[PDB]
DNA sequence: TATAATGGGAGCTGTCACGGATGCA
DNA sequence: TGCATCCGTGAGTAAAG
């Protein structure tokens, strides 16, 4: 077929997942005294593909006889190398990252939906300020806790875990 | 600030439980919970104290904000900013215009508006940047591979600090790097101080500096060869 | 706006301990622990799933995931069943319950009481490759372990216990991922023994040594060759992005040749060479020129043996050989006659 | 004594210029007023006036009491391409930009 | 005929250039007064005219 | 200058050694890494505008 | 450059004269056969030493840098035909 | 030389800091065997 | 694995003009 | 409804380096 158009869209976790071959679990390159990729790092040849054409890392497999046939001592595909230009891998994160460009180009698309200013974006997003969800009948200096309210860490931990002091 | 509540008998609520008024304290349910708080079970004072809290869901981060994100019903908010659109005050009309064209956007491309926020980080391939021995047996590589290092290193030390049950600063400070590793992966430079190597001023190269500027991608490879 | 100065003002909210509410906190993290003992002793249950359960109530739901070790996923569900099977213990039993949970809030208090202390180590292993803020997150990790470790029956203050488990972290932090291309902990160790050796002999030489010197002072086992061994592997990469010139015009990694993919002279001599065999096979009948083709791998990728070939065509491997020979033969006297392939051997 | 390629991009930019002229909103007639101390030009319409307050020393290109086009200069100086888009029509404005360019 | 084990990769004069010889220097290693940087057995220079 | 910045990088490497260490045995020598004004005046040797 | 055996650069501006003269092919010659065209270039040099003329061209590879780079800032770049069906760039090898 | 400001101990040393670059007759330098020039700079002169 | 140790340093600066978002009165 | 004010962004080509 003949390309007519070319579509930019947003991505999914699903469909990053979908593109990724494997999960980069370790920040690690290649061994220093192999030269060779490590296992489950940036440069994995059985995440991102073989580094010799139509050859798997270990060796038992070298010709393209076997094609797409995935090694089981090794872990690597046998294709060509070049698609170490095209396989995409991921990271699964602890906890969700917002995507910066989606915040600090003004005026902040998600600051946009969401109604909250560039500021108020900002200190949530870096843990300077926390922001209400369900106010389960929470009541702070006389007026009841609205959701989607800013309260400093002072104010929430006075809300979560009570009032107190110490006098020596 | 807590409410006092002795008791005689097996107590049924442990230290830390969130307690409502009208729940069973202790003492087969004779005892019972008047104030919203915590519980404190004092075995040496023998008494079931609470203190005056609230069971209050508030969170920090991208966490909350994909949390809200998830929450928009995107046609009821078209229909509230078009009821805002028919308003005397320009400046509303304005605002609410401009809500509503990030609102249609979302609607009629068929986004989900919690996508600006990652789960999922991809990798680029390996080749795309490069671990070269140049002439010579020495090593040459692109800066992504230091950013997604430091990415890496953020995120494992985060699932350990979570499984390992840390405090609240701790896992505050490691989402907050953990955030700004992400941040210089795919902006370095853009919010706070750029991320530079070791013993040098110079900035790591991101996506974005790839991507855009005189020796970007489009106008040094792409417009020109 | 500064991420340093935020984690310092939320460090300086809690305030420090006195040496009472220090031994306190101890006492009930130490207590804390037999008392999980205990319950793994009447419960019959696994001690490890008792804590996580202990603490994600502690907690709270706010936090609640799968830990490695556990053989079974946690979940509100079976935290919620655990909990119910610890509170239909007797009075005497569920006490244990009330001294863990106490237990694991005093422990999160510690930490957090003791957080500035790994700060006021941490400050001074900047530069070694590691982020101010890196270096305390390691350091966070040391004060939870001595935490963990400390007893308080020992009369000694918590900060000179925990010191020495905030250096071990850093330390192995630094070891672990200050480098590119991560090189093992020992090896580290020679590494950086080998520097402070060839510095200390800088500093009274008046000049770099020799490998050799260096050889000297490093003892037996070490000779010139070892040395330079030891430089080369630790020597580390260097950005593809490095400035060249003045200007902000050209990258370093733009005048390094890509070796791997083909060139198209390679390519096309590939093309040709395969075109000319092609050619100087079809002078043969095609059985011999199958069975070169079967023998040598340019049908199916691989070699196959003489075994094979004869039960292909259905023949000895004898005769197979034979033929194969023959075939070879026409082709030596085909290329003496046409040399038509003579250029291609390099 | 020209302003070269700097008002070349003025005009392709559509930059409000520094020396901005100031133009009539309306057809009219012109009443000016001037004080010692202030100046004033009104452009008034059969049933309407505009006031247009403006420095001193400003240099006029109308005589009182004239008729002049919505969109006219009253001013000397350079128009603002938008302002013009307002009061006169996208015709004039794409006359003015051409021979505006034209004239460096 | 067997491959050999080795390949060309010597120093040949670039295009458009070449002239007369007047200077080799040879640097080895583990020669007198000679050290060179990790790895490399021998450096040899060639000035050309 | 250059020689000014290395020498504020060995005070803070010599400060940094000064807080810890067998006070009781620490020389000159044990306390002065020559490295980073090595490093400042080879950076402005080689690589300065 | 001439130390590295370089290729002239053939900027922004030179596109641009290619442009204004309508030489589309010349151009394309230009951003495919000549440069980072890998089937390209190989096949173009083979056609021209054995006497034909030079296929037509395909893909420039660093287009493809260009989708893998997007890919890894999250945004999902897809070829489509007038169909509005995706085309696969890559011939299926980044496709699970 | 080193001071223990409460012992009162001082030990004294030599210690060597490297090598600085020597200038050249005709002003020049010679780093890694390239002759190099430092160019001098112009700037605001500091005060008020 | 055990004296006690409990909040950081570096900024670094002769444009410039525009455009668009925020902030006040 | 109008202004000052701040932040982000861009500022020529090829060559050598
Ligand atoms: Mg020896
Ligand atoms: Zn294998």
């Amino acid at each position: 077929k003949e390309v007519r158009k070319v579509r930019i869209a947003l991505a999914s976790p699903e469909k990053i997942r979908s593109w990724s071959y494997g999960e980069v679990e370790k920040p690690e390159t290649i061994n220093y005294r192999t030269l060779k990729p490590e296992r489950d790092g940036l440069f994995d040849e059985r995440i991102f593909g073989p580094i010799k054409d139509y050859e798997c890392a270990c060796g038992k497999y070298k010709r393209q006889r076997f094609e797409g046939k995935v090694c089981e001592r090794c872990g690597v595909e046998v294709t060509k190398s070049i698609v170490r230009r095209y396989r995409m891998g991921h990271i699964e994160l602890a906890t969700p990252a917002a995507h910066i460009w989606f915040v600090k180009d003004v005026p902040s698309k998600i600051g946009t939906l969401l109604d909250l200013s560039a500021t108020e974006l900002e200190q949530v997003l870096y843990f300077s300020k926390y922001i209400v969800l369900d106010p389960k009948g929470a009541i702070l200096n006389g007026v009841p806790v609205e959701k989607r309210q800013l309260l400093t860490d002072e104010e929430y931990r006075e809300l979560r875990y009570g009032k107190q002091e110490t006098y020596p | 600030k807590a409410r006092v509540y002795p008791f005689e008998d097996d107590v049924e609520v442990s230290t830390g439980d969130r307690v409502a008024p009208g729940d069973v304290l202790a003492d087969g349910g004779k005892v019972k919970s008047d104030v919203y708080g915590r519980v404190e079970v004092d075995l040496v004072r023998n008494v079931v104290r609470v203190v005056e809290s609230y069971d209050i869901d508030a969170r920090m981060g991208a966490e909350a904000i994909q949390q809200l994100l998830k929450e928009l019903d995107l046609e009821a908010l078209e229909k509230e900013l078009l009821e805002e659109m028919k308003h005397p005050s320009r400046a509303r009309r304005a605002k609410a215009r401009k809500r509503l064209e990030v609102v249609r956007a979302f609607l009629d491309s068929g986004n989900r508006p919690e996508w600006m926020i990652l789960e999922a980080v991809p990798v680029l391939p390996p080749d795309l940047r490069p671990m070269v021995q140049v002439d010579g047996g020495r090593f040459a590589t692109s800066d992504l591979n230091d950013l997604y290092r430091r990415l890496i290193n953020r995120n494992n030390r985060l699932k350990k600090l979570l499984a390992q049950g840390a405090p609240e600063i701790i896992i505050r400070n490691e989402k907050r790097m953990l955030q700004e590793a992400v941040d210089a992966l795919l902006d370095n430079g853009r919010r706070g101080a750029p991320v530079t190597n070791p013993g040098s001023d110079r900035p790591l190269r991101s996506l974005t500096d790839i991507l855009s500027g005189k020796q970007g991608r489009f106008r040094q490879n792409l417009l020109g060869k | 706006s500064d991420p340093v100065r935020q984690y310092l003002h939320e460090i300086g909210q809690v305030p420090l301990l006195t040496l009472e509410e220090e031994v306190e906190l101890a006492r009930k993290v130490e207590e804390g622990m037999e008392a999980i003992k205990k319950l793994s002793e009447i419960t019959g249950l696994d001690p490890d799933l008792i804590r996580e359960v202990v603490r994600a109530k502690i907690l709270g739901s706010a936090r609640v995931r799968h830990i490695p070790g556990l053989k079974e996923t946690l979940d509100p569900k079976t935290v919620e069943e655990i909990d119910q099977k610890l509170k239909s213990l007797p009075k005497e039993h569920k006490r244990y319950l009330h001294i863990a949970r106490e237990g694991e809030a005093a422990r999160q208090h510690l930490i957090e009481a003791n957080l500035r202390l790994v700060v006021s180590i941490a400050k001074k292993y900047t530069g070694r490759g590691l982020s101010f803020l890196d270096l305390i997150q390691e350091g966070n990790q040391g004060l939870i372990r001595a935490v963990e470790k400390f007893e308080y029956k020992r009369r000694f203050k918590f900060s000179t216990y925990a010191t020495w488990w905030i250096r071990q972290a850093i330390n192995r932090a630094i070891a672990d991922q200050a480098r590119t291309i991560r090189i093992p902990v020992h090896m580290v160790e020679t590494i950086n023994k080998l520097s402070r050796t060839a510095r200390q002999l800088q500093q009274e030489l008046g000049r770099e040594p020799t490998y050799e010197e260096i050889a000297e002072a490093m003892g037996p086992g070490w000779d010139a060759k070892r040395v330079e061994e030891t430089l080369k592997i630790a020597q580390e990469p260097v950005s593809l992005e490095t400035p060249i010139g003045d200007e902000k015009d050209s990258f370093y990694g733009d005048f390094i040749p890509d070796e791997h993919l083909p060139s198209p002279v390679d390519a096309a001599t590939q093309s040709l060479l395969s075109e000319e065999l092609e050619k100087a096979l079809s002078k043969l009948s095609e059985r011999e020129a199958m069975v070169l083709k079967l023998r040598k791998g340019l049908i199916d990728g691989r070699e196959h043996t003489l075994e094979e070939v004869g039960a292909f065509f259905g023949v000895t491997r004898e005769r197979i050989r034979q033929i194969e020979n023959k075939a070879l033969r026409k082709l030596k006297y085909h290329e003496s006659r046409t040399r038509k392939l003579r250029d291609f051997l390099d | 004594i020209t302003q070269g390629l700097p008002r070349v991009i003025e005009l392709f930019e559509a930059r409000r210029p520094k020396a901005k002229a100031v133009i009539s909103e309306i057809d009219g007639v012109v009443r000016i007023e001037e004080t010692e101390e202030k100046l004033s030009v009104f452009v008034e319409s059969e049933g309407f006036s505009k006031e247009y307050k403006l420095p001193k020393e400003a240099r006029l290109l109308v005589k009182d009491g004239d008729y002049v086009e919505a969109g006219q200069p009253l001013t000397r100086g350079a128009i603002d391409p938008h302002q013009l888009l307002e009061a006169k029509g996208p015709e004039a404005v794409e006359r003015y930009l051409v021979e505006e360019i034209q004239k460096v | 005929e067997k491959a050999r084990d080795v390949k060309d990769t010597s120093l040949r004069v670039p295009p458009g250039e070449g002239g007369i010889v007047v200077r080799t220097v040879r640097l080895r290693r583990g020669d007198p007064g000679v050290e060179l940087k990790p790895g490399v057995r021998e450096v040899v220079r060639v000035y050309v005219a | 200058d250059q020689f000014r910045v290395g020498l504020a990088r060995l005070a803070r490497g010599v400060r940094e050694r000064m807080l810890m260490g067998s006070e009781d045995s620490l020389t000159p020598a044990k306390l002065v890494n020559s490295r980073p004004l090595e490093a400042a005046i080879r950076e402005f040797f080689s690589r300065s505008q | 450059g001439k130390a590295q055996f370089g290729g002239q650069r053939f900027g922004e501006m030179e596109v641009w004269a290619l442009e204004a003269y309508g030489a589309a092919h010349t151009l394309q010659e230009m951003l495919t056969l000549k440069s980072d065209d890998i089937e390209g270039r190989n096949a173009a040099y083979e056609a021209i030493i054995k006497g034909e003329d030079v296929p037509e061209p395909s893909v420039p590879e660093s287009f493809r840098v260009l989708v893998k780079e997007l890919q890894a800032l999250a945004l999902d770049v897809q070829t489509l035909d007038e169909k509005d069906n995706p085309v696969d760039i890559f011939e299926g090898l980044a496709s699970k | 030389q080193l001071i223990h400001k409460d012992t009162g101990l001082i030990k004294e040393d030599e210690v060597f800091l490297g090598h600085i670059p020597l200038m050249t007759e005709d002003g020049s330098f010679i780093i890694n065997g390239a002759d190099r020039v430092i160019v001098s700079q112009i700037h605001r002169s500091p005060g008020v």
